[PDB]
RNA sequence: GUCCGGAUUGGAGUCUGCAACUCGACUCCAUGAAGUCGGAAUCGCUAGUAAUCGUGGAUCAGAAUGCCACGGUGAAUACGU
């Protein structure tokens, strides 16, 4: 966008607990459109986090998430006709995303045989502020 | 007797401003040439440079990117053989230089074809 | 950059075909063929009666062909001999019962096939080319024609480099389709070499569709 | 375990162990088992002899291990001696099938030498 | 091309025609189940008597106007270029140019 | 290759030639061109010359070579490196 | 380096075609390289898009990983110049 800065468009309720940011999940996690299979991965992910947090396992997911959210990152600009670098906030939609990304690219790097265990760890160890995820955004905190 | 100033300071004067071919004595002939300053190389492209090192030849083909720059690219062979001084240091270092004065002497746009 | 062609793009909005025949894919090939060596066969041997277009419309066991010339009794010749010799002629090369009624054309400075090989006629003739293309473009317009661009290209005046030569007055707007903009392409064979002229005639917007 | 031929086939489903030997591969090796009667699923491990014996006999008929690599190398050589194109290419070690030659192939050429 | 090659393709196809019927008869013997292979073997023996140009697999679609031996249409008989000359002047029926 | 139910191949034109030299005793080398045919066992102790697109190569036929065409054994490029 | 990967090669075939040696496609059995995500650098893409999954057509006896078309599933991001 130089000349009209268009609006983001809306993602739909995921049909199993009606959450705009499970959707966003299962989205971010989609592998080349086959939608199914991130929603299998997503549910039995959410499913195993529930049983070692008991209830609500939605809620587990936004604490999780919650836990490793970025609040200040780093950000470059050619203002000065150098690249300098300037640490920002971030906005809350903005950073619910990289929460996300942050999630599903460490799982994928967890390993130990299965897609579903490796997003349940994480999110597990998310939800404690803790599987790398957390370290992750206290490195990007650090360089503020 | 052919001009010949005495140097001054930090470099000499152009006294020779001709060339002239002189018979040699026993055989054969020599030509007296004028001084020069720049023998730059922004004519010749930057893969007759690194042919033109006779001490590379020895590692063509030995640098596991194909297109190896071959200064900090990984694999580049003559580097190491320069790190254990099969080659001479300086001339890496004169290699990598020339190409980069090259970069700068590239901004006119006139041809040398 | 190139442009195109005008007539074979508004064929669906204002342009009849020129051969309205129908045939499956089996006898298409050998129909076009029959078709293209027969109007070839009627340019030279009409390079005089002036005709701009050769219609050919064929019924199941029949070949029908409308000329359209500017001198009429000329292609008919003599009590419409020479019409029926063709006529013959065209049997031959169709292989079929033929039919031929030829059709005038009451404004000839108004047809850019016409205008177009008069401007080849005169330069092969030697003339000037621009007294040519601006007569030629002074008739049409004096003849009510709401525009009209005449173009030559090659050594003109046996120029050593080809130039491009081009004179437009009126309206040719080539991009509305709703315009109806005649176009032809001649060519003059002089000894310097072979001269290339286009015309453009727009005639009015056709309101209103096809029909 | 132990079956013919100098190779231990190693512990998983039979039909894929099976396909260790040389001369055996995925539907060769089913057709052991079927003809064996023994299924697939089962491994080789937890299997006694008695049909461990069985299922030699049944890969002793097919030609398998170090008799096949004898035969191959056997016709190779045999295919060098008649000089036809082929044995040609094949003592030069280049592409024998017809494959494009002017880049990569680099299969049969092996790494790309200066 | 040059008119060596379209009488090539004029004669082929004239020598294709005529022996068509005995080109397919052979090769009927040929191809036979239940064929004494002795017969078989005199038809495959024949079949390349017969002139190499009568296979009307040897036969290559110029266009019809010039020849051009790549770019055939067959719907049409032309080459790549003739077909859109014929077309924008409107001579090629019910042929636009299409857009969707 | 050909097929089975057509049996293999061979211009008769060779035939008549590799006949009439069996049945005439040790005869010059054959001069074909036809690399298309295939060898035959009768053709064995023979010496065909079987044209490589410039020259009619000599090849000493041998029961070893029964089932090949006559071309497998007439290179048609010369290369020596670079 | 696997029930990944399929190259390569041996053996045996089918079909088209006068004719598959050079030099076709395909099938079967066998074989199972490199390859474990790719340096500097660089490309495409703002929504039914990218990504992914197949299907068809032209040319054409035969010979598509190319080309031209068709639908299925179907995202992420855009503060800003
Ligand atoms: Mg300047
Ligand atoms: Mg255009
Ligand atoms: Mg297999
Ligand atoms: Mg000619
Ligand atoms: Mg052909
Ligand atoms: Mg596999
Ligand atoms: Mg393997
Ligand atoms: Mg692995
Ligand atoms: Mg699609
Ligand atoms: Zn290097």
């Amino acid at each position: 966008p130089r000349r009209r800065v268009i609006g983001q468009r809306k993602i739909l309720p995921d049909p199993k607990f009606g959450s705009e940011l499970l959707a966003k999940f299962v989205n971010i996690l989609m592998v080349d459109g086959k939608k199914s299979t991130a929603e299998s991965i997503v549910y039995s992910a959410l499913e195993t986090l529930a049983q070692r947090s008991g209830k609500s396992e939605l809620e587990a997911f936004e604490v999780a998430l919650e836990n490793v959210r970025p609040t200040v990152e780093v950000k470059s600009r050619r203002v000065g006709g150098s690249t300098y670098q300037v640490p920002v906030e971030v906005r809350p939609v903005r950073r619910n995303a990289l929460a996300m990304r942050w999630i599903v690219e460490a799982a994928r790097k967890r390993g130990d045989k299965s897609m579903a265990l490796r997003l349940a760890n994480e999110l597990s160890d998310a939800a404690e502020n803790k599987g790398t995820a957390v370290k992750k955004r206290e490195d990007v905190h650090r360089m503020a | 007797l052919t001009n010949d100033i005495s140097d001054n300071s930090g470099l000499g004067q152009h006294t020779t401003t001709a060339a002239r071919l002189y018979h040699f004595p026993h055989g054969g002939d020599v030509i007296d040439s004028p001084g020069v300053r720049e023998f730059g190389l922004w004519h010749l492209e930057p893969e007759q440079i690194t042919q033109g090192f006779v001490e590379f030849h020895d590692y063509l083909g030995l640098c596991k990117y194909r297109d190896c720059k071959h200064d900090t690219d990984p694999g580049c062979a003559i580097r190491e053989a320069v790190e254990e001084g099969k080659i001479a240091e300086t001339r890496f270092e004169n290699y990598h230089r020339i190409l980069e004065s090259m970069a700068q002497v590239k901004t006119r746009k006139n041809f040398s074809d | 950059g190139q442009k195109v062609h005008p007539n074979g793009i508004r064929l669906g909005i204002v342009k009849p075909w020129n051969s309205t025949w129908f045939a499956n894919t089996k006898e298409f090939a050998d129909n076009l063929d029959s078709d293209f060596k027969v109007r070839q066969y009627l340019t030279k041997e009409l390079a005089k009666a002036s005709v701009s277009r050769i219609v050919i419309e064929r019924p199941a066991k029949s070949i029908r062909v409308t000329i359209h010339t500017a001198r009429p009794g000329i292609v008919i010749g003599k009590k419409g001999e020479d019409v029926e010799k063709l006529r013959k002629v065209v049997a031959d090369i169709a292989g079929v019962p033929a039919q031929i009624n030829i059709a005038e054309v009451r404004k000839p400075e108004l047809d850019a096939k016409l205008v177009a090989d008069s401007i080849t006629s005169q330069l092969e003739r030697r003339v000037m080319f621009r007294r040519a293309m601006k007569r030629a473009v002074q008739n049409a317009m004096r003849l009510g024609a709401k525009g009209i661009k005449v173009e030559v290209s090659g050594r003109l005046g046996g120029a050593e480099i080809a130039r491009t030569e081009w004179y437009r007055e009126g309206r040719v707007p080539l991009h509305t389709l709703r315009a109806d903009i005649d176009y032809n392409t001649s060519e003059a064979h002089t000894t310097y070499g072979v001269i290339g002229v286009k015309v453009w005639i727009f005639k009015g917007e056709i309101l209103g569709g096809m029909a | 375990a132990r079956i013919a031929g100098i190779n231990i086939p190693d512990h998983k489903h039979a039909v894929i162990a099976l396909t260790s030997i040389y001369g055996v591969g995925k539907t060769r090796s089913k057709a052991i088992l079927a003809a064996a009667g023994i299924a697939e699923d089962v491994k080789i491990s937890e299997l006694s002899e008695g049909q461990i014996d069985t299922l030699r006999d049944e890969v002793a008929k097919f030609v398998v291990e170090g008799d096949l690599r004898r035969e191959i190398s056997m016709s190779i050589k045999r295919l060098m001696d008649l000089g036809c194109y082929r044995g040609l290419r094949h003592r030069r070690g280049l592409p024998v099938r017809g494959q494009r030659t002017k880049t990569n192939a680099r299969t049969r050429k092996g790494p790309r030498k200066p | 091309a040059k008119q060596s090659m379209k009488a090539r393709e004029v004669k082929r196809v004239a020598l294709a025609d005529k022996y068509f019927a005995k080109r397919a008869e052979l090769k009927a013997i040929i191809s036979d189940v239940n064929a004494s292979d002795e017969d078989r073997w005199n038809a495959v023996l024949k079949l390349q008597t017969l002139p190499r140009d009568s296979s009307p697999s040897r036969q290559r679609n110029r266009c019809r106007q010039t020849g051009r031996p790549h770019g055939f249409l067959r719907k049409f008989g032309l080459s790549r270029i003739k077909v859109r000359e014929a077309a924008m002047r409107g001579e090629i029926p019910g042929l636009k140019k299409a857009s969707w | 290759p050909r097929s089975l139910k057509k049996g293999p191949f061979i211009d008769l034109h060779l035939l008549k030639k590799v006949e009439k030299a069996v049945e005439s005793g040790d005869k010059k080398p054959l001069r074909t061109w036809s690399r298309r045919s295939t060898i035959f066992p009768n053709m064995i102790g023979l010496t065909i010359a079987v044209h490589n697109g410039r020259q009619h190569v000599p090849v000493f036929v041998t029961d070893e070579m029964v089932g090949h065409k006559l071309g497998e054994f007439a290179p048609t490029r010369t290369y020596r490196g670079h």
